[PDB]
RNA sequence: UAGGAUAGGGGCCUACCAUGGUGGUGACGGGUGACGGAGAAUUAGGGUUCGAUUCCGGAGAGGGAGCCUGAGAAACGGCUACCACAUCCAAGGAAGGCAGCAGGCGCGCAAAUUACCCAAUCCUGACACGGGGAGGUAGUGACAAUAAAUAACAAUACCGGGCGCAUUAGUGUCUGGUAAUUGGAAUGAGUACAAUCUAAAUCCCUUAACGAGGAUCCAUUGGAGGGCAAGUCUGGUGCCAGCAGCCGCGGUAAUUCCAGCUCCAAUAGCGUAUAUUUAAGUUGUUGCAGUUAAAAAGCUCGUAGUUGGACCUUGGGCCGG
């Protein structure tokens, strides 16, 4: 038939502060935001939501009896979804760590921090700009999005994109005007 | 003392439970229909027309003239008093304009320190009260 | 129903409403006969086969239990396995042996019951074989979650008011029992057609 | 792929292809890499293309439904090569035909179209005499 | 009433006393609690005195404690019979956190929490062993 | 008692203070950019930290 | 019990006949933005609240009754009648129902264009082939939500806080920033050949030529007594003016006012109101309290209702895996 519209359902939780201004909470959150190079606490809230919901599914399987049909079958999916992304390292595959986890693992696997880790940026603030500057990509098709969430598979592939300098052909506008003035104008 | 635990006896617990809710303010508002008794219909805001500017004296150890205005709702016959916050604003309101009022955050009831003032003024003349005192915007002529 | 099934073959992009041109030029035939009706009732074991330079298909089930194509042999296409959905019984030898798509086929075999299945050809509607509904036979469950599973009949349970449940031994998992209407027998010791992995 | 100039090739690639003997034609996906370059063009496609599959006409063949993604250097559309000019039209929807050049889009006015049919029902007889009738009658 | 709760309540207050038993009258759902205690070794012995001629049945307990630590830290009732509050094998509310067990009368008979759960059969909780 | 009080006195304080428009000063970069600054300021060389944290102090 | 009716049983109605039916397990009556459901919000859970909504089933189509045709309508963009409304006229008569779609008025706190197409979703027709404001199409749209621009990085300059050095003076090095200075880079906020795409167009898509010196291509709304994150600032007001959900402040050196500065803090979003969920175990199933705080009926009998002991073909023994 003719279809309906779009629901959505919450992407984030800002529910976590019991008290809106807590000095301890503010200090801790801002440090994470600084190190990984998020701009906003909104970006923290969405990843916090992702952590909680993924963990919530895991709790249900483990509390139930061993060799319960849901536990074994769904447990295969539970293990691999995290592992594929690189969220869950091998060796931590006890299923105890899936319950535990950390906020940090998600941010670590994002593209933005990977740029800085592999030299290049000389600031995590600079790493945020670099993706917008069209530098670095898995394939050919530019990522300007810091939250790309690299698989570890696609980590290997990260090198400059086909466009922009260091990648090849075009330098961009600032040099183009400077060289034009230099060769006809004398600057 | 302890509550009945029993297969049929479920019914006793259910019937009593409903009565208790009426003590709680939120349920009481709906159940009695106290919202209707309060001047608003249940609306977010309500509009009235300014009868007078009235100078209501502050209660007990506070001394000051609060400076309010009484509006009569367009919907109802009900006359009630609403506070005009901020420096000036007694001038900005004026008799016979349309004023949009909302509650204090008291959820009905008089505020306390201003006797019988159930509401406060959100805007006058369609402009925004906030803009006018601040001098961000100016009232339109007429 | 026909429109969904045809579209499954076509779906790359931008057909769908243009199914109509194909139908009216009669380059779709279903069971060797012209139908251009989307609302057409279909069930398990319908044969689709189109003219001349064509192909042959058997309707099968996916994980949900919706109709999907599998290629089938030209030899098998000539035949069709049809549930006897309802029956007009006995005397003077005038059965109306209803099928799921609504075909009638006429006149005694030395048997005939409701829930038994009749093996039919395709075009002429003559009786190839008659398949009894009995224990040990191979079954497809047509509806529910359990759809797309096949198994052998453990027992049938008969009761007052209706025969409530018929039990199937096999499953990916373990035994389940279903209503008679859900059970469509698709194989017997006398004649099976079953040589197919299935569904889920 | 895709003939070069100095300005890079802009790849001519095909993918997910079934020849379907009902629709009587070739349906396939055109995933055009555009490394360092803009738009391939509706013309440049059907000008290469043609000579690979050996349909050897731009006229019968249509390419459409470009959308894309962010990040650049690729675009995805869909294109078909048809067995005959006459055959193609019947299977194709009208929207393909009009842009291709095979059909003209007729613009209509809703008010003019529907009301006019009702008028035809109402008059019985020649009804020329009614015009003269009204003049006399006032 | 049904006894059951009375045994559990009497047990824990008697532990605080440091008595070697209290001895009392017993019934048939309170025959059950004692045998379950033996299995999970809160009791290493129980004896059912005068259940032969008398007006009632009874049982003096010989009970663990008078040792170092108490074995039964808490047992406290969680509803007798004559009520509808019900659990299934999947519903499982619990006390303790797996150190204890949750006493369950199942379809076949009274068994401990793990046994019932494995078999995939629900029932109604009698009490909470911590 | 008094509920028929004077209306004369409205708006005294603003008219006894001289109005002062805001000044042009070196603008902090805004939106996302302002947020970036905050973590570096408070955790590296800090700011003030009498009691909790402080900023716009003179005489203490 | 009988009959007529209708597709049919049928108090369905109607004759005769009997005198019943139903209720504390809350019937009967009243109220209800009381459609019902799938579902929604919010709750760990348990629950609570909600259900106008592109679906599913029914009802109605100005209010009411009655009926034709036909497979089927007790139809309403059919009729027929009355009532209520409004419309037109050469005033005798006549036509008609936007709780369909645009549009307009009124109402109100409150909700958009008198554009276009049958190409897709799907239907209907004598019919591949037509038609369908269903539906799609574009506009408007911070109900909501998603992706995430407004600048980054080096150098350099003081200022540090490091560190190796610091012996010995020092500052010095990775750099945190306070630097409207600087330096070359780079990108899209913008702009625009080309063609794409949509029914046809616009957009998405792009991509030649273009597009930043921070004041410009410049973010905002709230807050800084407590609750509540962040001043005992500066100037002014002085129980005045205001602030203040609540507790409170203002009677002249007010961290609570009013401006400025500075700071905090969410950030293309934030305030405010009403309803609602949580908190609230203030609804106590999960999970309450009643000596003295809100709260055992004066007492007993005692029902509907709940609840209720034990023996009870149950217990034991053997092997197999």
């Amino acid at each position: 038939m003719p279809r309906a519209p779009r629901t959505y359902s919450k992407t984030y939780s800002t529910k976590k502060p019991r008290r809106p201004y807590e000095k301890e909470r503010l200090d801790a959150e801002l440090k994470l935001v600084g190190e990984y190079g998020l701009r906003c606490k909104r970006e923290l809230w969405r990843v916090q939501y992702a952590l909680s919901r993924i963990r919530n599914n895991a709790r249900h399987l483990l509390t139930l009896d061993e060799k319960n049909p849901r536990r074994i079958f769904e447990g295969e999916a539970l293990l691999r979804r995290m592992n594929r992304y690189g969220l869950l390292a091998d060796g931590q595959n006890k299923l105890d760590y899936v319950l535990a986890l950390t906020v940090e693992n998600f941010l670590a696997r994002r593209l933005q921090t990977l740029v800085f880790k592999a030299g290049m940026a000389k600031s995590i603030h600079h790493a945020r700009v670099l993706i917008r500057q069209r530098h670095i990509r898995v394939g050919r098709q530019i990522v300007n999005i810091p939250s790309f969430m690299v698989r570890v598979e696609s980590e290997k592939h990260i090198d400059f994109s086909l466009t922009s300098p260091f990648g090849g052909g075009p330098p961009g506008r600032v040099k183009r005007k400077n060289q034009k003035k230099a060769s006809g104008g004398g600057g | 003392m302890g509550k009945t635990r029993g297969m049929g006896a479920g019914r006793k617990l259910k019937t009593h439970r409903r009565n208790q809710r009426w003590a709680d303010k939120a349920y009481k508002k709906s159940h009695l229909g106290n919202e209707w008794k309060k001047p608003f219909a249940g609306s977010s805001h309500a509009k009235g027309i300014v009868l007078e500017k009235i100078g209501i004296e502050a209660k007990q150890p506070n001394s000051a003239i609060r400076k309010c205005a009484r509006v009569q709702l367009v919907k109802n016959g009900k006359k009630i008093a609403a506070f005009v916050p901020n420096d000036g604003c007694l001038n900005f309101i004026e008799e016979n304009d349309e004023v949009l009022i909302a509650g204090f955050g008291r959820k009905g009831h008089a505020v306390g320190d201003i006797p019988g003032v159930r509401f406060k003024v959100v805007k006058v003349s369609g402009v925004s009260l906030l803009a006018l005192f601040k001098e961000k915007k100016e009232k339109p002529r007429s | 129903p026909l429109i969904l099934i045809i579209r499954n073959r076509l779906k790359y992009a931008l057909t769908y409403r243009e199914v109509i041109s194909i139908l009216m030029q009669r380059h779709v035939l279903v069971d060797g006969k012209v139908r251009t009706d989307k609302t057409y009732p279909a069930g398990f074991m319908d044969v689709i086969s189109i003219p001349k330079t064509g192909e042959n298909y058997r309707l099968l089930y996916d994980t949900k239990g919706r109709f999907r194509l599998q290629s089938v042999k030209d030899e098998d296409a000539k035949f069709k396995l049809c549930k006897v959905r309802s029956v007009q019984f006995g005397q003077k030898g005038i059965p109306y042996l209803n099928t799921y798509d609504g075909r009638t086929i006429r006149y005694p075999d030395p048997i005939i019951k409701a829930n038994d299945t009749i093996k039919i050809d395709l075009e002429t509607n003559k009786i190839v074989d008659f398949i009894k509904f009995d224990v040990g036979n191979v079954v497809m469950v047509t509806g529910g979650r359990n759809t797309g599973r096949v198994g052998v009949i453990k027992n049938r349970e008969k009761h007052k008011g209706s025969f409530e449940t018929i039990h199937v031994e096999d499953a990916l998992g373990h035994q389940f029992a279903t209503r008679l209407g859900n059970v469509f027998t698709i194989g017997k010791g006398n004649k099976p057609w079953v040589s197919l992995p299935k569904g889920k | 792929m895709a003939d070069t100039k100095t300005a890079p090739a802009v790849t001519l690639r095909t993918r997910k292809f079934m020849t379907n003997r009902l629709l009587s034609r070739k349906q396939f996906v055109l995933e055009v890499l555009h490394p360092g370059r803009a738009n391939v063009s509706k013309a440049d496609l059907k000008e290469k293309l043609a000579k690979l599959y050996e349909v050897k006409d731009s006229n019968c063949i249509f390419v459409f439904k470009f959308r894309t993604h962010f990040g650049g250097g690729k675009s995805t559309g869909f294109g078909l090569i048809y067995d005959n000019l006459d055959a193609a039209k019947k299977y194709e929807p009208k929207y393909r035909l009009i842009r291709n050049g095979l059909a003209t889009k007729v613009e209509k006015s809703r008010k003019q179209m529907k009301e006019r049919k009702n008028r035809a029902k109402k008059i019985r007889g020649v009804k020329k005499t009614k015009a003269g009738d009204a003049g006399k009658k006032k | 009433m049904v006894r059951v709760s009375v045994l559990n309540d009497a047990l824990k207050t008697m532990y605080n006393a440091e008595k070697r038993g209290k001895r009392q009258v017993l019934i048939r759902p309170s025959s059950k609690v004692i045998i379950k205690f033996l299995i999970v070794m809160q009791k290493h012995g129980y004896i059912g005195e005068f259940e032969f001629v008398d007006d009632h049945r009874s049982g003096k307990i010989v009970v663990e404690l008078n040792g170092r630590l108490n074995k039964c830290g808490v047992i406290s009732p969680r509803f007798d019979v004559g009520v509808k509050e019900i659990e299934s094998w999947t519903a499982r509310l619990l006390p303790s956190r797996q150190f204890g067990y949750i006493v369950l009368t199942t379809s076949a008979g009274i068994m401990d929490h793990e046994e019932a759960r494995r078999k995939n059969v629900g029932g109604k909780v009698l009490g909470f062993f911590y | 008692g008094k509920v028929h009080g004077s209306l004369a006195r409205a708006g005294k304080v603003r008219g006894q203070t001289p109005k002062v428009a805001k000044q042009d000063k070196k603008k902090k970069p805004r939106g996302r950019a302002h947020k970036r600054m905050q973590y570096n300021r408070r955790f590296v060389t800090a700011v003030v930290g009498f009691g909790k944290k402080r900023g716009p102090n003179s005489s203490e």
